[PDB]
Parts: C-alpha cells; structure tokens; sequence
C-alpha cells in the first residue's frame, strides 16, 4: 500500500461502513486498478456517488 | 428513507402493481396521487436533512 | 431530401416578449426523412401529421 | 372533376375568395384542422433548401372529420410533393424582438440539444450538467408457473392392451385432473 | 423448501424459486441512473458527449 | 395579425387586442404589497408611521 502505518491504522478501525446496512444503496464498489469493478444497484433508487 | 418508502399514506397499500388489479381507474387516481403527495413530502424532508 | 430545421409553426396565438419559452406540441422534428416525389404523381400516403412544401413556381401544387 | 361528381350529404359550406416555396402542415387534434403558411423565395431546383421559415396560420376550421389521406394533386404539367411525417416531441422556442421565432431546438436529436432545452439557454458553459434520467426498456417476457399438480391419466385411455367392440363400448369418468 | 420467495433489506423482493422446474434464483436490479451531458462550452464547439 | 392575446415572461396574460375597435395593449398590474408599521415605542410616545 502507499500509505503509512498511521494512515493504514485509521482506514483500518473506522472503516465500518455499517456491516448489516451497506446494501440500503447502489454503488459500483472497487477499483479499475484491480480489474474487478464491480458495479451493484439497488431497486430503491438510492445512489452513492 | 428506505423504511419510509413502505408507509401507506392514506391508500390501500404502500406496494405499487396491487391497487391496480383490486380497484377502479378513477379511484386508483387519488390512491396514486395520495403516496405520490406521502412520498414527495418524505423525500423532501430527507433533502431538507 | 431532409427537413434540415423546417416546419416551426406557432403553437399557440399567445404573443411573447425577451424569452426562452418550451413547447410540448410543437411538432416536425429537425433533420426527418421526407419522400419527395419529384417526377407530379397522385399517391395516397398516410397522415396524423405532414410537411407540405412545394417548390413549383405558379402555385403547381395547389390542391 | 372530384368536385361534381356526388353531392348526397353536403355540410360546412365556406368558400373564401378575393422561385416560389410555399410550405403547408396540418394538424388534426380533437377535431381541429390547423393549417400553417409560409413563403420563402428560393432559387435551386434540388430539394428544401436550408433555412427556418416560419410559418404563419391561416386556417383553423374544425369540421369534426379525423381525416386520414391526402391525394389529387393538379395535372396537366417540375412538380414534387416533399411530405414528411412527425412524431411528438418537445421544442424550445426562441423570441427575438417583434415576436418572430427565427430560431428553434429540437430537444430529440443530440444530447447536446436536450441541455440546451434543459438549462433554457442557447449558449452552454463549460461542464457536467445533469439533464434527465435513462431507464432500460424490457424486450421479453418471462412467465413461470407450477407445471402440473394432477397429471391426467390418459396415457391409460389411450395406450391399452385392448379395447371393447362397438356394440359393447365402454365409456369413462376422467375428471378432476 | 419452504421458503417459496426472499425479500431484500430494502423490503424489496430479491429472489423466488422457479414453479416449473430447476429451481434456481431470480431477479436482480437493471441499469439505470441520471444521464449527464459533458459539454467544452458551446462558444468553443459544437461536441458532446 | 393572428395573435389574439399575449402572456408575459411568468406565464400571465400580459395583453390583448381589443375587440371591439382600436386594437391596443391592455392591463398592466397595479398597486399591491406589505404595509409595514413604524412605531418610535409605546413608552415613548403614541405617535405611528
């Protein structure tokens, strides 16, 4: 990874994203740098840009 | 605004494509009209937010 | 051969001043597909809605 | 000729009496017949030239008939007809000084004229500016259901080891399969 | 077995097994969103994307 | 010549020919608004503005 030990630390043990309700929204999770881009919608209608 | 898109505002049900099939055209126009008015005003709460 | 942005008429007799107004039942799309029959033949083509141009000079086209 | 020809059920009597490019477009709308003039002096022989050539009305009259053809042309004769369909869309509609049009956008064709129509402007700025929302129409259709709950026993029916004579036939009581 | 069709978190109906045979899975959400209009500026050209 | 009448910018009709003779333009809106009260204090005095 490119970043340090500190940053690393805090994208760690923040980075809860609210298991359990993560899927309440669509969004295309991921990185084109992995290949892999997945992209995941919803039948709500609600977007995470 | 997930749970709220599942209120009955004032109508028969809060699912669309079942007061279509029990009811007749002129009254299935206010019981439209009526969660469209319940969920124009609960998005605009959630904006407003 | 192509409506290249004819055929805007006057929705309405409202009179307008300075502004950008939008009209829903304005039709003619810009740049449509005509059938010119340049030969005059009588054909009976369809309707709901037409583009009648002529060209002719002393009102050929007339009925 | 087609004038003369019958006159059994006769109604609406209204006669009004008193290059070249003269363009015409009729709209028949809840029993409305709108019809559209102008005129433009042109000097080629190819197609419709270039230009906007706003039309004027000059005739409304009703008449309660949902026409539906368009024929009889004159005769004795260059003489094309240049007809072309529409299909309802939306336009913006510019208003210079006097009230004359002289400039349109067909919000149909590019996306470019979609933004236009969307902002209310003729001249966009530079950027990403949210016009409308695209949805995916469906082609097919898929309908699945319990196939059989209570096969019919006619394979018993029709393949048997044997069956009656005429005179001695046997019938049956095939129900509730 | 005896669950028949599954709703999402979003009270959304996910999946349902097929009546007829081969019962597998069911509908997931189509593409859909905002389409925006990425213009250079109408004064500078006429492009669009 | 065709125009009958003309609406104004807000979608109100601005003008309009006049039937019966001497075609010219017409209304205009008229005198309307929040009357505001000036007071120096109830203590002060029982002048008002």
């Amino acid at each position: 990874t490119k970043r340090s030990f500190i940053e690393d630390l805090l994208f760690n043990k923040v980075t809860l994203a609210d298991a359990g309700f993560m899927k309440q929204y669509g969004e295309c999770l991921g990185d084109i740098n992995a290949r892999d881009l997945i992209c995941a919608q919803k039948f709500n209608g609600l977007t995470v840009l | 605004l997930v749970k709220q898109l599942s209120s009955n505002f004032g109508a028969i049900s809060s699912v669309l494509n079942d007061i279509l099939s029990r009811l007749d055209p002129p009254e299935a126009e206010v019981q439209i009209d009526r969660l469209i008015t319940g969920r124009l005003q609960s998005l605009q709460t959630y904006v407003t937010q | 051969h192509t409506s290249s942005m004819r055929g805007v008429y006057y929705p309405d007799e409202i009179f307008r001043s300075d502004t950008l107004y939008l009209t829903q039942d304005l039709f003619l799309p810009f740049y449509s597909n005509v059938t010119g029959f340049h030969t005059g033949n009588p054909v009976i083509p369809f309707k709901d809605g037409i583009y009648f141009a002529a060209t002719e000079k002393s009102n050929v086209v007339r009925g | 000729t087609m004038i003369f020809d019958n006159a059994f059920n006769c109604t609406f009597e209204y006669i009004s009496d008193a290059k070249h490019l003269r363009e015409f477009v009729f709209k028949n709308k809840d029993g409305f017949l709108y019809v559209y003039k102008g005129y433009q002096p042109i000097d080629v022989v190819r197609d419709l030239p270039s230009g906007f050539n706003t039309l004027k009305p000059i005739f409304k009259l009703p008449l309660g008939i949902n026409i539906t053809n368009f024929r009889a042309i004159l005769t004795a004769f260059a003489a094309a007809y240049f007809v072309g369909y529409l299909k309802p869309t939306t336009f913006m509609l510019k208003y210079d000084e006097n009230g004359t049009i002289t400039d349109a956008v067909d919000c149909s064709q590019n996306p470019l004229a979609e933004l236009k129509c969307s902002v209310k402007s003729f001249e966009i700025d530079k950027g990403i500016y949210q016009t409308s929302n695209f949805r995916v129409v469906p082609s097919g259709d898929v309908v699945r259901f319990p196939n059989i709950t209570n096969l019919c026993p006619f394979g018993e029916v029709f393949n048997a080891t044997k069956f009656p004579s005429v005179y001695a036939w046997e019938r049956k009581k095939i129900s509730n399969c | 077995p005896f669950q028949q069709f599954g709703r999402d978190v979003s009270d959304f109906t996910d999946s349902v097994r097929d009546p007829k045979t081969s019962e597998i899975l069911d509908i997931s959400p189509c593409a859909f969103g905002g389409v925006s209009v990425i213009t250079p500026g109408t004064n500078a050209s006429s492009e669009v994307a």
